[PDB]
């Protein structure tokens, strides 16, 4: 079998260095597919408010 | 109308769309040919018609698969 | 799709002899013959390179499991 | 009345207006619609069967290659035109349809005289293939001979093997 | 009548004109696959006994098979007619474009009322 | 300031026929960078006016910093795939020196033909000629906007030139 | 047509615009400004300003590279080594 | 032979298994149907007896001797172009194995010399339209062999549009014809030169010009030559000249009946323009096929006015011109094949990218080539000399014999005008020179082993291994010195042009 | 796995091997001069482009395109009821198959520890209900 | 020209349309100088050809550098008179070369 | 010789004739040059177009509208409808305006 698209396999980070540049790299993910989330969602906000949205939620 | 070649803007901007006009115009020799074949009571003629029918489907077929296998080669990764 | 092409001019051609095939006789018999056997090689040469077949993207190869034991 | 006129007219819009590919492919066949009745009710039956059985055919195979192409490029781009630059360039080009300058051949009608001698009567199909079978047999089989290249020619050009 | 019948294919494409609905998209390529199938056979299978009469006027066709009729000479080629009209109609065992177990209506799917009367 | 409102006209209507017309893209580049500068250029000189001399000097730096980005990639490659960045930095040079020579001051050679009796002169008082900073003396840098109509640092890369030419060492 | 039509002054002058628009402590923006000390952004600002600046080129930084930039310039040379056009459609090239 | 050979290769080459030997080997067995090709034709065909003209096949065709010795000239250059598929003309298995990894290869090329033999032949306007098509259909085909490559199939889409709107150009031409006659055969159409429209055959004249590349519809010739593989570019671009040409040679032979002077007048605008273009075009290229695309038109406008001027003059010059220009042109395709064996090596600005189709690409690509192999750069030299018109080669005495034609029909401008041409075209004439030899004494000194060459190993250290191939040597080295000592056979040469008759007689 | 340089989300750069020699070219030039006289100029002249499309190694950005993907959701007959199988296809050729259930989810499990033994039997008629 | 701009409407974002109409793109300048050098021209040629009773390499060049100046001076406005004159010149003298040769071919 | 201008049943059509006699004429070996074919060649395309025919009329009928003659006095009658080709227009004894009939013979 072959995983589903943007899968990524589960692994548990002993490395609090390395697991701050993982959560780098997502959150970079989540603002560069912001405008795709407009789009396939038909939402009635810019994508703007999206990625404040998601810088938000990692604040949290 | 037709010498400031008005045709051209009648063509669409498609590769695609330069085949029909190529079909088009040919077909245009076929329909004259057969004008004139039928007021001459002429079967010469109409069998000049029937051969230009038959040779314009052959290059519209030997067009698309140029065509066709132009566009297979911009989807050529096919990792799937 | 592209072959369905050849194939249908040369069913569209035989029209001309079904309304004459009295007239013409053996003559027109045998070029109506000729006609066909040229066309015929065209069949050989799409069932020789298997041309009418449907183009997957896949293939499933069956793999061997191979020891380099020492 | 001669409604053709207003097809074309028509037809002749919504060139000059289409777009996207699907646009053309239904030109093609906006086309060949007022060519067989035409060829139907005014020179030649025949012609006008023949040209439904073939272009149908081929139409229906480009169709299916729009499919396989359509790469999204002209829905949502813009054009500019004009109404009233495309509305004034048909109008002076509906101005001149004479495409003959004879007046006399244009304008003086003519007529045939029937004759009985013809008492084996038969179509023109059956000439044309009386002919093509026997004294233009040369021209059939070497058509014959492009169409076998076209076979082999589709082969070499799609097929990856 | 072949010719007439030809334009009915292309009548049946044009429903997925860039069309959003998936199955009508799909359902328009198995149109034309099955176009290409039944079309030739079809149409050579006519022009055999049009051969054999040696016209194609229909009335005269059916006027020819007074002392026989073509279904005893012709037996094959008979059913091959019935296949390949299960074939033009997209009629079972050929009804790929309108498989309701695979295209849910196939090109009908996002059609009602008078559209899908016609 | 008419002159200078005049040739950002220009520069603007080159903009809107680039966009009707889809003309070269790296021109379009130009205009789009030579207008950021002007917006930069009003917002440190308000209520100073705007002639065409500051302006000159605006296109002049733009010119002299591609010049000097093309000769490093002239010689080291340029550091895209298709190796056309250096080339992309001499064309938008052209760009510029289209409307740089369209202005209404001197060309090269009306300025050359102020400055070359004053180098001269300045030799034949003194015998030997070190450094241009002897002939920047003997230019009116307060009238030279309108008896020889050319700004500021126009006449600073005449002299220069001249210089090297004339140089005894 | 499939080439970059990119100058070091052209990306430059564009990243300091879409710099410009966020909430720097300088608006004097050059090749050696630095992100963390001259504009002044923590670990998520930097990279809502890289995102930002992949918009304005059509580039994307790759994970090692954006994890380790430091200066304006960096993403100058990145974008002017990087940068390709997109691959148009089999019609607009020829026709 | 060629029809029915054709048919057992097509069968054959489907029914064995995929081999590159293979593939070769049924190269070979095409060389042996063109060699018993041209046997068979000779047998038969000799020049005395088709003096009058003989109709054949319901007078769908006409063959003389002047159409005869072009379709000889077709099988021989044909037999020429098949050795280079058939043997190696390089030895080394990443180059030479191109030309045998399809098999379809050959069988296009026995239908494209159906079609270039019999078009010359036409004698109907309905058998002129179908073989027109039959020739350039093959030509489509034999263009995108390399279906893989993304620069073969894109020539080969600019191709099928450019010849199918000649093609269409060239049917309505026949149909305004018979419109006005309701006439077919050509001979008939004859009886009727004074009362039809004459300017209905230039339009049938303007769809043959696009097919050889004439301006103003030159351009696209010269982007398909460049961006095809360079053993398709051999054949496409002197294949379609040798028939055409001949045809339109035939087709003025009629239209000089009524002596139309202002038909004359719009073929010499197209000539003095092809002169324009040709020798200035060439000036700024960098690619060798390209500066070889401008080539081929310069020397088609020189050809064209020979079929312009059309007299007894007017045969000698063009029978010779074409027979020793295909030579050229063979003898140039053939060395540039050759030595891509001298390329270097790396182990970079501009970012050049050489692919396998044309690894010759690039006129500076033929650095040192005096160096590496001096008899191929002489060789190479005297090809080039000879399309710059140096006596006492070949090229001069078409030069001199196209001049003779042109001025004895009152063509002032147009011989001044190719003259002036052939001195432009030899500034880039002599920069392939220049490239080749210039830098020898400056270089002779370098140590050079980083050449595509030096990758080949070597048998036992005590054999001597010869570093070009023996075919493809001895073809080189036969067209070379044909072109160079012509001046020993001149005389006899061209005394069998003066035989060949179009309807001379007394 | 991981966002680089040629290979990204929404595009990639895509390069075979080269299967040809690394051919090197230097010193190009025309008949009227130098390749550097005139590069400035070359941008217009599609003859005098470097960079051959059939070379492997040609850049190209390809855009990520979704394949077909199809919802074979609930409302189909061949589902044996709420089945959203998601299938990207090939034109009908089946590249990867997504099974996505829970549609008909309704905690059983959870609902049987707050029932007693008797109570829960029922629950069991419902699961495999034919 | 206005053929033309119908063709910059129904397409401006493919660079393949837009490349090829700009090189037959004519500016305003060219739209009028353009009708008025041929016509210019043509005027000239035959009223030269009237002076002399005939065509002459001289009126030919006479006419062909005047109407080539006259053009020149209305669609290359912003190119010294003296570059104007020269191409006038050279202008002049290929028509001259043309009409001394015989026109296109000598004839009778 | 290959057939030319052939009918729709097989046999030479109505200027089958002209062509042939022009052949005989062309390449008849009493004749010095092909001037004593010119008239076969216009009575030849005048089979096909009619074209010096139809002039003839275009002078008539101008020549009429000059004199002040009636088109409908000095013409010929005709009728446009097929079905109104009646008894009485036709001059049967017993005619009558009433339609004929044209749907299906
Ligand atoms: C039984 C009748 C069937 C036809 C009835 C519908 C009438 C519509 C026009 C039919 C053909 C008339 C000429 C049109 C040629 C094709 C041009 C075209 O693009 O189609 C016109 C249609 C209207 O779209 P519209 O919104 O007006 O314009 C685009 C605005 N951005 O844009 C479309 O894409 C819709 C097209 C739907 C599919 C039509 C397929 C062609 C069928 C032609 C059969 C008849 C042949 C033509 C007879 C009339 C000739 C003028
Ligand atoms: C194989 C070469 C055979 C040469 C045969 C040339 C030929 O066709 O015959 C001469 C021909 C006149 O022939 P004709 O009089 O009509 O018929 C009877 C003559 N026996 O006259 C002609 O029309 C021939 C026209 C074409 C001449 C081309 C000359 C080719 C020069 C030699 C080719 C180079 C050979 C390279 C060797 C490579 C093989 C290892
Ligand atoms: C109505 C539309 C315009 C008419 C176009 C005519 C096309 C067919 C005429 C034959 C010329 C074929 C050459 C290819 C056609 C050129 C296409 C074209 O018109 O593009 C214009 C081209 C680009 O020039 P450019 O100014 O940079 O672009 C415009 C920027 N807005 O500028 C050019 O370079 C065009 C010149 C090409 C070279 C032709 C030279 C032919 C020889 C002429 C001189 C003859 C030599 C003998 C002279 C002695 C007799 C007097
Ligand atoms: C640009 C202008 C530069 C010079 C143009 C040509 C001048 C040389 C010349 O020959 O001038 C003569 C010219 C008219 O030429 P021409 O035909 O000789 O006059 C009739 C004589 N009976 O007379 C002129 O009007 C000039
Ligand atoms: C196969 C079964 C049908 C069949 O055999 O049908 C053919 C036969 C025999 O009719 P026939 O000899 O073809 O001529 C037809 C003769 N009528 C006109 C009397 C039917 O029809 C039946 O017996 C019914
Ligand atoms: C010369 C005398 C001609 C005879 C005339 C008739 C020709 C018929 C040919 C059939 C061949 C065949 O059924 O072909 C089977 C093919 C492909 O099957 P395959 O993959 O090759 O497996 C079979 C091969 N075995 C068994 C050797 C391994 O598809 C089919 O299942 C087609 C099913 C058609 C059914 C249509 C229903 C029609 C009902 C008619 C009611 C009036
Ligand atoms: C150098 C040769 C010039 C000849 C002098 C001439 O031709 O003189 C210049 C002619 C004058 O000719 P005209 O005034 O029309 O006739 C004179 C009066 N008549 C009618 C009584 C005779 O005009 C021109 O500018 C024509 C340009 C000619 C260019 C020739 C190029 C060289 C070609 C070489 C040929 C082998």
């Amino acid at each position: 079998t072959n995983p589903t698209a943007f899968a990524q396999t589960t692994r548990y980070v002993k490395d609090s260095t390395e697991m701050r540049t993982l959560v780098l790299n997502l959150y970079r993910r989540y603002l560069r597919h912001s405008r795709g989330f407009v789009n396939n969602y038909n939402l009635d906000i810019p994508a703007s408010q999206v990625r404040t949205k998601i810088r938000q939620e990692f604040e949290r | 109308m037709d010498l400031i070649l008005l045709m051209l803007v009648a063509v669409g901007l498609n590769i695609i769309d330069i085949y029909i006009m190529i079909e088009i115009l040919i077909m245009g020799c076929t329909v004259n040919t057969i004008y004139s074949a039928s007021l001459d009571n002429d079967m010469i003629g109409l069998i000049y018609s029937l051969i230009q029918i038959i040779i314009a489907g052959v290059e519209s077929a030997i067009g698309l698969s140029i065509l066709v296998n132009y566009n297979r080669i911009r989807n050529s990764e096919e990792i799937e | 799709a592209l072959l369905f092409l050849p194939f249908d001019l040369e069913v569209s051609s035989m029209l001309p002899y079904i309304v004459s095939i009295y007239s013409v006789g053996i003559y027109g018999l045998i070029i109506f013959i000729l006609f066909l056997l040229i066309l015929i090689v065209g069949f050989i040469y799409e069932f020789n390179t298997k041309s009418l077949s449907i183009t997957t993207i896949l293939h499933k190869k069956n793999k061997a499991l191979v020891k380099n034991l020492y | 009345m001669n409604l053709e006129i207003l097809d074309l007219s028509i037809l002749g819009f919504y060139s000059l207006i289409s777009s996207n590919s699907f646009e053309s492919i239904a030109i093609l066949v906006a086309t060949i619609m007022p060519v067989i009745t035409e060829l139907w009710y005014n020179y030649s039956q025949l012609f006008a069967l023949l040209y439904t059985l073939i272009y149908v055919g081929a139409v229906v195979i480009l169709f299916v290659f729009i499919l396989s192409v359509i790469n999204e490029k002209e829905e949502y781009e813009y054009e500019y035109s004009g109404l009233f630059i495309l509305i004034l360039v048909l109008l002076l080009d509906d101005l001149d349809d004479n495409e003959s300058n004879d007046n006399d051949y244009n304008n003086v009608y003519i007529t045939d005289y029937a004759d009985w001698f013809n008492n084996y009567n038969e179509s023109d199909l059956s000439v044309i293939g009386n002919l093509l079978f026997t004294e233009y047999a040369l021209l059939l089989l070497i058509i014959s001979f492009i169409l076998l290249m076209s076979i082999i020619g589709l082969i070499l050009i799609v097929k990856k093997d | 009548l072949l010719a007439s019948g030809s334009i009915g294919v292309f009548g049946t494409v044009i429903v997925g004109w860039m069309s959003n609905s998936k199955y009508t998209v799909l359902a328009t390529v198995r149109t034309t696959a099955q176009l290409i199938s039944y079309e030739l056979v079809l149409t050579t299978v006519v022009f055999i006994i049009a051969l054999i009469v040696s016209s194609l006027n229909i009335n005269v066709i059916i006027e020819s098979q007074y002392n026989i009729w073509y279904i005893i000479p012709f037996f094959p080629l008979c059913l091959i007619f019935f296949i390949s009209a299960l074939a033009e109609t997209a009629r079972p065992p050929f009804d790929n474009v309108e498989a309701e177990s695979e295209l849910v209506s196939g090109h009908m799917t996002e059609l009602s009322a008078s559209p899908f009367v016609i | 300031s008419s002159a200078y409102d005049e040739a950002l006209a220009t520069i603007r209507n080159d903009l809107k026929l680039n966009f009707r017309f889809k003309a070269d893209v790296l021109e379009k580049n130009v205009i789009r960078s030579i207008l950021a500068e002007t917006k930069n250029l009003e917002i440190d000189n308000k209520d100073k006016d705007l002639d065409e001399f500051k302006l000159y000097d605006l296109l002049s730096k733009m010119i002299k910093q591609r010049q000097d980005s093309a000769a490093i990639y002239l010689k080291e490659g340029s550091p895209d795939r298709f190796r056309q960045t250096g080339w992309n930095e001499l064309r938008e040079v052209d760009y510029i020196t289209k409307y740089l020579e369209a202005l209404p001051v001197a060309s090269a050679e009306e300025i050359e033909a102020k400055v070359e009796p004053i180098v001269q002169s300045v030799l034949e008082e003194e015998g030997e000629l070190k450094s241009p900073k002897e002939i920047f003396s003997r230019i009116p840098w307060k009238v030279v906007n309108q008896d020889w109509q050319a700004s500021e640092g126009a006449v600073k890369n005449t002299v220069l030139r001249l210089y090297n030419l004339y140089k005894t060492d | 047509q499939s080439a970059s039509t990119l100058t070091k002054e052209d990306v430059l002058t564009r990243s300091v615009s879409v710099l410009r628009g966020f909430e720097v402590k300088t608006k004097d923006i050059d090749l050696q400004t630095t992100f963390v000390q001259d504009l002044g952004m923590d670990s998520l600002d930097l990279n809502d300003a890289l995102v930002a600046l992949e918009e304005e080129f059509d580039v994307v930084f790759d994970d090692k590279t954006a994890n380790e930039i430091k200066t304006v310039g960096e993403v100058v040379d990145f974008v002017l080594a990087n940068y390709l056009p997109t691959e148009q459609s089999i019609n607009h090239t020829i026709r | 032979m060629l029809f029915t050979s054709l048919l057992l290769i097509i069968v054959y080459g489907s029914l064995v298994n995929k081999s590159h030997l293979l593939t070769k080997l049924i190269n070979r067995l095409g060389l042996i149907i063109i060699i018993y090709t041209l046997l068979i034709h000779l047998n038969i065909n000799t020049l005395e007896n088709l003096s009058i003209g003989i109709n054949m096949f319901n007078n769908l065709l006409l063959i003389n001797s002047f159409n005869n010795t072009i379709i000889e000239l077709i099988l021989i250059i044909c037999i020429l172009y098949v050795l280079l598929i058939s043997f190696n003309i390089t030895g080394l298995s990443i180059i030479d194995n191109l030309n045998y990894s399809k098999r379809t290869f050959i069988v296009i090329v026995l239908f494209n010399i159906i079609g270039l033999t019999l078009l010359p032949l036409v004698n109907d306007i309905m058998i002129l339209f179908i073989i027109i098509e039959l020739q350039s259909y093959s030509l489509y085909l034999l263009t995108a062999i390399f279906n893989e490559s993304h620069n073969s199939t894109k020539s080969a889409l600019y191709y099928f549009i450019v010849g199918s709107i000649a093609s269409f150009i060239i049917l309505d031409a026949t149909v305004s014809i018979y419109d006005d006659l309701g006439l077919t055969n050509i001979q008939y159409i004859l009886m009727y030169i004074d009362k039809l429209e004459i300017f209905d055959l230039l339009c049938l004249l303007f769809g043959l010009f696009i097919k050889i590349g004439l301006a103003p519809f030159y351009s696209y010739s010269i982007t398909i030559y460049s961006l095809s593989p360079t053993i398709i570019t051999n054949y496409i671009s002197l294949m379609p000249k040798l028939s055409i040409l001949t045809l339109i040679y035939i087709i003025m032979h009629y239209i000089n009946i009524v002596n139309n002077t202002d038909l004359n007048y719009v073929i010499s605008f197209l000539i003095l323009i092809s002169m324009f273009i040709g020798s200035f075009g060439g000036l700024n290229v960098i690619r060798i096929k390209t500066l070889l695309a401008y080539s081929s038109l310069l020397n088609v406008s020189y050809m064209l006015l020979a079929i312009l001027s059309n007299s007894n003059e007017s045969i000698i010059a063009y029978i010779y011109y074409i027979i020793q220009y295909s030579l050229t042109h063979i003898n140039i395709f053939s060395i540039i094949l050759v030595i891509s064996i001298y390329l270097p090596i790396m182990n970079n600005m501009l970012n050049v990218m050489i692919t396998k189709y044309s690894p010759i690409e690039y006129i500076n690509q033929l650095k040192n080539l005096f160096i590496n192999n001096i008899f191929i750069a002489i060789a190479l030299c005297i090809s080039i000399f000879s399309l710059i018109g140096i006596p006492p080669l070949t090229g001069f005495y078409g030069k001199y014999l196209v001049l003779i034609s042109g001025l004895n029909n009152g063509y002032v401008l147009l011989s001044i005008v190719l003259i002036i041409a052939s001195s432009i075209s030899t500034v880039y004439y002599a920069t392939i020179l220049k490239v080749l030899s210039f830098d020898t004494l400056s270089f002779k000194d370098i140590i050079s082993n980083n050449l595509i060459i030096n990758t080949s190993p070597e048998n036992n250290n005590n054999e001597i291994k010869p570093e070009i191939s023996n075919v493809i040597s001895y073809v080189i080295s036969s067209l070379t010195l044909i072109i160079l000592l012509i001046i020993i056979q001149y005389e006899n040469i061209v005394k069998g042009a003066y035989l060949v008759l179009l309807y001379n007689w007394v | 796995a991981a966002q680089t340089k040629d290979n990204n989300d929404f595009y990639d750069v895509k390069t075979k091997k080269n299967d040809f020699f690394p051919v090197q070219v230097d010193g190009i030039e025309s008949s009227l001069g130098k390749y550097e006289e005139f590069a400035k100029d070359a941008h217009e002249w599609e003859s005098w482009n470097l960079q051959n499309e059939d070379h492997p190694e040609y850049p190209v950005k390809r855009t990520k395109i979704r394949h077909f993907t199809l919802n074979f959701g609930p409302q189909h007959p061949a589902a044996h009821g709420v089945l959203r199988l998601i299938l990207e296809l090939h034109g009908e050729e089946i590249l990867r198959s997504d099974p996505h259930v829970g549609l008909l989810h309704r905690g059983t499990e959870k609902l049987i520890e707050s029932k007693t033994y008797m109570q829960a039997l029922p629950y069991f008629d419902r699961l495999d209900y034919v | 020209h206005f053929r033309r701009l119908m063709q910059y409407k129904k397409g401006s974002a493919r660079p393949g349309l837009a490349k090829y109409l700009n090189l037959f793109s004519l500016s305003k300048s060219q739209l009028i100088g353009f009708p008025v050098a041929l016509g210019a021209f043509s005027f000239l040629s035959h009223s030269f050809a009237n002076l002399q009773e005939g065509q002459t390499a001289t009126g030919e060049f006479a006419a062909s550098s005047i109407a080539s100046l006259i053009g020149l001076s209305i669609f290359r406005t912003k190119k010294p008179l003296s570059s104007n004159v020269a191409i006038a010149v050279g202008m002049g003298s290929l028509f001259g070369f043309l009409t001394w040769a015989g026109n296109f071919n000598l004839g009778d | 010789a290959p057939l030319q201008q052939v009918g729709r049943h097989g046999g030479p059509n109505k200027c089958f004739g002209e062509f042939q006699r022009v052949v005989e004429c062309m390449t008849n070996a009493k004749h010095d040059s092909y001037e004593p074919c010119n008239n076969l060649k216009n009575d030849y395309l005048e089979c096909r177009k009619h074209k010096v025919e139809r002039y003839k009329a275009f002078l008539m009928q101008k020549h009429a509208e000059e004199l002040g003659k009636d088109p409908e006095e000095i013409g010929a009658p005709f009728v446009r409808k097929r079905r109104f080709l009646t008894s009485k227009t036709l001059g049967l004894v017993d005619g009558d305006d009433y339609e004929i009939g044209v749907e299906k013979i």
